[PDB]
């Protein structure tokens, strides 16, 4: 976070627009509490066998 | 019986909703004002 504050000081506008994209992802699992890792499955969750009859 | 009809209560389709959500590793929660979890499937589907 501390990194993509200081591009969003560049005078261009493409650098300031890429990384406010790539802030507002950073600041979403920040302020969430979840982590980034879990985006990744170790184990897989099964649907009730009634719901799949 | 004669009487008038009760209250209502959870429909089911919200309840497979939830289910086919957790099916997709998202944690779903329902919530009071106080923010404290609540339980909509009468404490038969919590592991004690």
């Amino acid at each position: 976070e501390k990194e993509l504050l200081e591009e969003m000081k560049h005078p261009s506008r493409a650098r300031r627009a890429k990384a406010r994209k790539r802030l507002e992802v950073v600041r979403a699992f920040l302020d969430s509490g979840n982590r980034p890792e879990w985006m990744i499955l170790e184990a897989v969750p099964v649907l009730p066998p009634d719901l799949r009859p | 019986k004669g009487e008038d009809v009760p209250e209502p209560s959870v429909p089911e389709s919200f309840r497979v909703l939830v289910k086919e959500l957790q099916a997709l590793a998202l944690d779903v929660q329902t919530l009071d004002e106080k923010d404290n979890p609540v339980d909509i499937f009468e404490g038969l589907a919590s592991k004690r």
